[PDB]
RNA sequence: GGAGUAUGGUCGCAAGGCUGAAAAAUUGACGGAAGGGCACCACCAGGGGUGGAGCCUGCG
RNA sequence: GGAACAAUUGGAGGGCAAGUCUGGUGCCAGCAGCCGCGGUAAUUCCAGCUCCAAUAGCGUAUAUU
C-alpha cells in the first residue's frame, strides 16, 4: 500500500506552498547552503580582548 | 620493470577514493604491489568506471603506460585474469 | 538479552567482549550485598557513557535499582563526522564526574583493546573533575606511561602500529581528596585500524633481560623528590644491572571547577624492563597513598620490588596486560595463537576471561608445558566495519 | 578521453520547459537566455557610462 | 644522580609516540 | 529492465537469500550520498538495504524474482559487499520553489514558496538561485501577505522565472525484511508495475515533468535609449543627431 | 548560530581536504617520478 | 576561420613543446660539455 | 568599573514614565547572549553533529 | 649540466620545571590660582520632537 | 528490405541540464558530467553527432632495431 501510495511531499522533487502543509518546514530538519557572512554578535570575549 | 613486459600484482589500497573531481588522475591511482618483488608501486586505470570494477586483493596485471600526474609508469590491463577493457565494454563478468 | 551474566567483577571486560561479538547481554547483581551504594559505580556508568558514545547503534538499559543492566552492541565505528562527531579529525568529547576513583588505564585497557576494530578512527578526549592520570591504590589501577609503554608495544607486536597509535597527556593528576577527584586531561587518537590483527607466537624464552627505563611523575610536589626516588630504585637496582634509566617530570598543577581548586597532588614512579630477546617488557607502578605522606624513597623501594616479583614470576607477559594480549590473541584469525605464560601469572581475573569467552562460544585455549605454553584459537571476526575502497 | 566514452555518455540532456500552466509570462529563461540579456545590458550600460564620462 | 637518560631516551619515551617492539 | 529503489528484491549473498527493498545513492563527486531513483544503466552505483550483515568485500548476486515463467535472464544484479552500519547517511534533493511577485533592480519579492514568516525566519540568508543561474539571498519575511518574503539577487530577474532553493533531506530505508525460505514456502513481495496492472492503477505521470519541444523566439532588444538631460548637456563632438 | 556553525565547519572542512590531496599527490609524484629517472638512468646506460 | 585559429594555436603549443624539448636537450648536453 | 563603563548593560535614559514610590540597570545584552549562544551550544550544535545517531542509554533511576 | 624558483617528505635543534591561578626618575607623581579660547551636549531668545490613545520593525 | 540474414578495431573531435564539484574584487572561469523534478511500458532523445585510419584482422606493453 505504500508503495503503490502517492509520494510524500519531502520526497516529491518540488515541494511547492500549495503542496505541502503550513508549520511542516518548521516541523523538519534539514540542510542548506548559505551565502554570505552574519555579523558577528559582539559578546564578552569580543570586548574584553 | 624487471625485464618482463608485464606484471602481476595485488592491489593495495585505491589512494584517491575521496575524490572530487571524477577524471583526475588521482581518482583514478590505485597502489599496487608487484608480486615477484613484492614491491609498492601505484598505477593508472584508463577509467573511473574501470576503477569501479576493481576492488582490492585482486591480482592484477599492468604495464608500461606510454603516450597533471605525469610520472606514474604503469597502467593497469587485466584483473583476476579478465581483461578490463572488456568489462568496460561489458562483454565478460569479472570472476571474484 | 540473550546471553546472561552475573556479578560485577571484569564489567569492562564482559562489556567489551559482548561489543566485539555483537551478543546481546544482560547482567543482573551488580551491588547485591550493598546495601549502602547498591547498584552500579559511577566509574560503571561513566564507562557505559564512553561507551555508548564511542559506538553507534547499540542499546543499554540500567534498572530502576540501578543494579541490573542490559545490553544491545552496535558498531564499533569511531569519530564519525555524520553521526558522532563535527568534522574526521573532531575529537569525541568525554567527561567522568567529580566522583570517580578508578582509573583512566582502568578507561582506557578496555578502549585500548576495543578500537582497533573500529571503521575510522578514534579520537578521545577524556576532561571532566575526576580525570586521574596517575595509578591508584583502589584497584591498584595502572598509570599512563605504564599503560602506554607496557601495553601498545603489544599491539605493535599483534601487526598495529605504534606510528599511527597516538596517545597524548596534557594535564597530569593524582586522586587528590580520598580516591576521588582528579583533573588531568589526555586525549588519544587510535589511527590504525586493521582488518584482521596478526595471529602471534611467543614461545621462545626471554632470558637475558636487557635493561630497564622508567618515568618519575610529580604533580604539585618538588623534583627533590622524585630525584630521591631514581636515587632508591637504582639503589636497589644496580646491584643487578648498569643500564636503568628514569626520566623525571613535574607537573605545576590541576585546577577544577567547584571557582577552580587545585588537586591531583601527589607523585609516583613508573618501572620497565626490556628483554633482549624480543618485545618482552616487565612493568610495575607505584603511587603515593593520596592522604598519605610517605617517603619517596619507600616508594622507589616498593615500586623495585613489585619489578623484581615480576620478573621473577612473569613467564613473558605480565599479568596486567595478559587480558589484553589474550583478547587480541583470541580475535586474531583462525588460527593458534601461542603464548608462553608463566605458572604464577594465572589469575582469577585470567580465569574469569576463559569462562566469560566460552560463554560467548569462540573456540578454546589448549596449555601445554614447555612455564606453560597456552595456545587459543583465533574465532577470526576483526571489525565488522570498514570501508574497504 | 574521447574513446573513453560510451555513447550514452556521450548523449545529451534536454532542458525543462515552462510549465504549462504557465506559459502567460512568457518563456522560461535559461543560461542562454540570460547571458544574452546581460550582454546587451551590459553594453547599453557602458555607452550610457562613457556618456556621462564625456 | 644518573637518571638523567639522553634526549633520544626521552623522544622515545614520554612522548605522544608508544615506543614500538620492533627496533633497536 | 532497470531496476527502482524502494522496489523488492531478492538478494544472495552468504549463505541466505532473502527480499528487501534496497536504497539507490552515488557518491556525487564524493561528498554527499544522493539517493537516485533509477540504478545507472551500465554504471556502479551504491545500494543500502537492511539485512543479515557480512565482513566486506564479499561477493553476491541479485534477481527480481524466482519465476520458470520469466522469458530470459532471471539474474539481474552483482556486486561486492562495501560496508555495514546502523542508520546511514542517504539524502535526496528538494526544490523549494517559489514564483516572484514583484521586481524591482535587484531585490525581487518572491511569493508561492512558503506559508509562514516562521518557516521563512527559520531559512534567514537562505542560498536561494533562480534557473536562469542569478544567485542570490533570501533576506527578510515580507509581512503583509503572510508568506512572501525579500531577496537581493545579482541582477533583474525576470517574472517570467521560477525561484528555487536547493536543499538536501535525509532518508533512510525501510526495514522490511523477508528470508526468501523456499522449501517451507513463503510471501514474496511484488513488484510496483505488475501491482499497478493488477490493482488497475495508472502510472503518475505530470504534464510538468514530460520534456518538451521548446520555440526559441530570436531575442532583440530594444535600442539604446538615453535621456533628456544628458543629451542635452553633451560636448558638440558627441552629440546626437536626430532627424 | 547554524550560520556560524556551518561556515567553520565547512571553511575547515575543506581546508584539511585540500591538505591531505595535496600532501598525497605530492608523495604519489615524488615516488613515481624518482624511480621513473631511475629507470631512465639505468636504460640510459645501455 | 575560428576552427581554423584554434587549431593553429594547438599546433603552436606543438611547436613550443618541441621548442623547449630541444632547448633543454641543447643545454643539458652543452652543460656537461662546459663542466 | 561596572559604573563608568556603563555599556556593559542597556537602561532608558528617560527615567521613569511615573514615579511611583514603595520600598538602573535594565539587563545585559552581553551576558544574555552569551548565555543563549553557550545553550544553542549544548543543544543545536550538538543535535546537529548527531544528525542521525540510532539509540542510547535508557537510564531509569 | 648550470642557475633560479617553488612543493612535499626525511633528519637535528628549539623540547629538562627552586616549582605549584588570581619598574624608571637631576627627566617623575598629583594638585591649586590666575588668565584666555570655545560649544543649541554652556548661558540668553525662541522653536521643535518624544513622552497622552491606537499600530507595529527594532532593542532588553 | 534494414526495426535486418545483426563488421569489426583503433584515434581525434564537436553539441548538453530546475545536476554535481572547485577557484574569485558580482554574470567569469575551470574541470567535468548515464546521476535531472516526475516517470520503467515511461521515455522515443545528436534519433542512429562528425571525421581519420585499418578492415576479417587490429590494438597495447616491453625489448628494440
Amino acid at each position: 500500500a505504500e508503495l503503490v501510495a502517492k509520494r510524500a511531499w519531502t520526497l516529491a522533487g518540488e515541494a511547492t506552498a500549495a503542496d505541502r502543509p503550513v508549520n511542516s518546514l518548521l516541523g523538519e530538519d534539514m540542510e542548506f547552503d548559505h551565502v554570505g557572512k552574519p555579523v558577528p554578535v559582539v559578546t564578552e570575549e569580543v570586548s574584553e580582548s | 620493470f624487471g625485464g618482463s613486459s608485464h606484471a602481476k600484482g595485488i592491489v593495495l589500497e585505491k589512494v584517491g577514493v575521496e575524490a572530487k573531481q571524477p577524471n583526475s588522475a588521482i581518482r583514478k591511482c590505485v597502489r599496487v604491489q608487484l608480486i615477484k618483488n613484492g614491491k609498492k608501486v601505484t598505477a593508472f586505470v584508463p577509467n573511473d568506471g574501470c576503477l569501479n570494477f576493481v576492488d582490492e586483493n585482486d591480482e592484477v596485471l599492468l604495464a608500461g603506460f606510454g603516450r597533471d600526474i605525469p610520472g606514474v609508469r604503469f597502467k593497469v590491463v587485466k584483473v583476476s585474469g579478465v581483461g578490463l577493457l572488456a568489462l568496460w565494454k561489458e562483454k565478460k563478468e569479472k570472476p571474484r | 538479552e540473550f546471553l546472561r551474566f552475573t556479578g560485577h567483577r571484569a564489567f569492562t571486560q564482559r562489556l567489551v567482549l559482548a561489543t566485539l561479538y555483537g551478543r546481546p547481554i544482560h547482567i543482573s547483581k551488580i551491588r547485591s550485598s550493598s546495601a549502602t551504594n547498591p547498584g552500579l559505580a559511577p566509574h560503571e556508568i561513566s564507562f557505559l557513557r564512553l561507551l555508548e558514545s564511542v559506538t553507534n547503534g547499540s542499546i543499554i538499559d540500567v534498572s530502576y535499582s540501578g543494579t541490573t543492566i542490559t545490553y544491545q552492541p552496535g558498531l564499533i565505528t569511531g569519530t564519525v563526522p555524520g553521526m558522532n562527531a563535527s568534522l574526521s579529525s573532531d575529537a569525541i568529547e568525554h567527561v567522568i564526574p567529580a566522583t570517580n576513583t578508578r582509573g583512566i588505564t582502568y578507561f582506557l585497557i578496555p578502549l585500548a583493546l576495543l578500537a582497533p576494530f573500529s571503521k575510522a578512527h578514534l579520537n578521545v578526549r577524556f576532561t571532566g573533575p575526576g580525570v586521574i592520570t596517575s595509578a591508584t591504590h583502589g584497584a591498584r589501577d595502572l598509570s599512563i606511561d605504564t599503560f602506554r609503554t607496557a601495553v601498545l608495544p603489544l599491539y605493535g607486536l599483534f601487526g598495529i602500529p605504534p606510528a599511527r597509535i597516538e596517545l597524548r597527556v596534557l594535564q597530569r593528576s593524582c586522586a587528590g581528596p580520598g580516591g576521588k577527584g582528579g583533573g588531568g586531561i589526555v586525549e588519544m587518537r587510535f589511527a590504525s585500524q586493521v582488518r584482521l590483527p596478526k595471529t602471534l607466537h611467543l614461545n621462545r624464552r626471554p632470558g637475558k633481560v636487557r635493561r630497564i627505563r622508567g618515568v618519575a611523575y610529580c604533580t604539585g610536589v618538588a623534583a627533590s623528590h622524585n630525584n630521591r626516588m631514581i636515587t632508591a630504585a637504582r639503589g636497589v637496582l644496580n646491584q643487578l644491572v648498569s643500564d636503568v634509566h628514569i626520566a623525571a617530570q613535574y607537573d605545576p598543577a590541576p585546577l577544577v571547577a567547584e571557582q577552580k581548586k587545585k588537586t591531583g597532588i601527589g607523585f609516583g614512579l613508573s618501572l620497565v624492563a626490556e628483554t633482549s630477546a624480543e618485545g618482552v617488557i616487565y612493568a610495575a607502578d607505584e603511587v603515593a597513598p593520596p592522604e598519605g605522606g610517605v617517603v619517596p624513597e619507600d616508594i622507589g623501594e616498593k615500586c623495585a620490588y613489585q619489578l623484581l616479583d615480576v620478573i621473577a614470576q612473569g613467564g613473558c607477559v605480565m599479568a596486567a596486560s595478559a587480558p589484553t594480549v589474550l583478547t587480541l590473541m583470541a580475535m586474531g584469525s583462525e588460527d593458534v595463537g601461542r603464548l608462553r605464560l608463566g605458572r604464577r601469572v594465572v589469575s582469577p581475573e585470567l580465569l574469569e576471561l576463559a569462562r566469560d569467552l566460552k560463554a560467548f562460544g569462540a573456540a578454546s585455549w589448549g596449555i601445554r608445558d614447555a612455564d606453560l605454553i597456552v595456545s587459543v584459537k583465533g574465532t577470526g571476526v576483526g571489525n565488522v566495519g570498514r570501508k574497504v575502497a | 578521453m574521447s574513446s573513453l566514452r560510451h555513447a550514452i555518455q556521450r548523449r545529451a540532456h534536454k532542458e525543462r520547459a515552462q510549465p504549462l500552466e504557465r506559459q502567460r509570462l512568457g518563456i522560461l529563461e535559461k543560461k542562454k537566455d540570460y547571458r544574452l540579456r546581460a550582454r546587451d545590458y551590459k553594453k547599453k550600460q557602458a555607452v550610457l557610462k562613457s556618456l556621462r564620462q564625456k | 644522580a644518573d637518571g638523567k637518560m639522553s634526549k633520544q631516551e626521552l623522544k622515545v619515551y614520554l612522548s605522544s609516540r608508544p615506543p614500538d617492539p620492533t627496533r633497536k | 529492465k532497470i531496476l527502482k529503489t524502494g522496489d523488492p528484491l531478492i538478494f544472495s549473498l552468504g549463505w541466505r537469500r532473502f527480499q528487501t527493498l534496497p536504497i539507490y545513492s552515488i557518491w556525487d563527486n564524493r561528498t554527499r550520498n544522493r539517493m537516485l531513483k533509477y540504478t545507472p544503466e551500465h554504471m556502479h552505483c551504491f545500494g543500502t538495504f537492511w539485512g543479515p550483515l557480512i565482513a566486506p568485500n564479499t561477493s553476491f548476486c541479485c534477481f527480481q524474482s524466482f519465476s520458470a515463467s520469466n522469458p530470459g535472464f532471471r539474474i539481474a544484479a552483482t556486486g561486492t559487499v562495501l560496508s555495514v552500519d546502523e542508520s546511514t547517511e542517504i539524502v535526496k534533493k528538494l526544490k523549494l520553489v517559489g514564483t516572484p511577485w514583484k521586481i524591482f533592480k535587484n531585490t525581487a519579492f518572491i511569493k508561492d514558496m512558503f506559508n509562514s514568516s516562521l518557516e521563512i525566519a527559520k531559512f534567514e540568508g537562505a542560498a536561494i538561485r533562480t534557473v536562469s543561474g542569478i544567485r542570490g539571498q533570501i533576506k527578510r519575511a515580507l509581512s503583509k501577505p503572510e508568506g512572501y518574503f525579500r531577496a537581493t539577487f545579482e541582477d533583474k530577474i525576470l517574472l517570467s522565472d521560477i525561484v528555487i532553493l536547493k536543499a538536501w533531506y535525509p532518508v533512510k530505508p525501510k526495514q522490511f525484511y523477508n528470508p526468501a525460505t523456499n522449501l517451507i514456502g513463503w510471501q514474496s513481495m511484488r513488484l510496483t508495475g505488475e501491482i499497478r496492472r493488477a490493482e488497475n492503477i495508472p502510472t503518475p505521470q505530470n504534464p510538468n515533468s514530460t520534456y518538451r519541444k521548446i520555440e526559441r523566439p530570436e531575442r532583440h532588444f530594444n535600442p539604446l535609449r538615453v535621456p533628456k538631460n544628458l543629451a542635452a548637456e553633451l560636448p558638440f563632438k558627441s552629440q546626437i543627431v536626430q532627424t | 548560530f547554524i550560520r556560524r556553525e556551518q561556515l567553520r565547519i565547512k571553511k575547515e572542512k575543506d581546508e584539511a581536504y585540500e591538505k591531505k590531496f595535496k600532501r598525497i599527490i605530492a608523495e604519489i609524484q615524488n615516488e613515481e617520478g624518482r624511480a621513473a629517472n631511475e629507470y631512465a638512468r639505468e636504460k640510459a646506460a645501455r | 576561420r575560428e576552427k581554423l585559429k584554434k587549431e593553429l594555436a594547438e599546433i603552436e603549443e606543438r611547436r613550443r613543446e618541441k621548442q623547449k624539448k630541444e632547448k633543454k636537450e641543447f643545454w643539458e648536453r652543452e652543460g656537461k660539455k662546459r663542466k | 568599573r561596572e559604573q563608568f563603563n556603563p555599556f556593559q548593560f542597556k537602561t532608558n535614559a528617560r527615567g521613569p514614565k511615573f514615579e511611583v514610590t514603595t520600598n538602573v540597570i535594565k539587563g545585559r545584552p552581553e551576558l544574555s547572549r552569551a548565555r543563549s549562544e553557550e545553550k544553542r551550544r549544548q543543544t543545536i550544535l550538538v543535535e546537529m553533529q548527531r544528525r542521525n545517531k540510532v539509540g542510547g542509554i535508557i537510564d531509569r533511576r
